[PDB]
């Protein structure tokens, strides 16, 4: 009984341990690729606002 | 013989605390196994549910 315990109780929780890995993989996957276009968006909207002023302060 | 009936009734005596010192070992035997299986049980449940949480924790991490 001891080892049959044993066998199936890690069947159980090594396909959690998969079920797990993949859950949290993929999730943080959409979570970085709606962050990348949200930091490129909030970016792309002064993007002009900034060179110029800068390429002022750079001139003499 | 009288004195081997008396002889008689000390090997009954001994058939007696023979069977009693029989399930007294068998007793600790069974005793002993099966909590041997408890807290071997636990240990192998902590240690799993232990390794998932490393799981966890390095996966949401990483």
């Amino acid at each position: 009984e001891a080892e049959a315990k044993a066998k199936a109780l890690e069947a159980q929780y090594r396909e959690r341990e998969r079920a797990e890995t993949e859950a949290l993989l993929a999730r943080y996957r959409e979570r970085a690729e709606a962050e990348a276009k949200a930091v490129r968006e909030k970016a792309m909207a002064r993007l002009d606002e900034a060179v110029a002023l800068v390429l002022k302060e750079v001139l003499p | 013989s009288k004195l081997e009936a008396i002889l008689s009734q000390e090997v009954e005596a001994e058939i007696q605390a023979l069977l009693q010192e029989a399930e007294a070992k068998a007793e600790a035997v069974k005793r002993e196994a099966e909590e041997k299986a408890k807290a071997l049980l636990q240990a192998r449940e902590r240690a799993l549910e232990a390794q998932y949480r490393a799981a966890l924790r390095r996966a949401e991490s990483a």
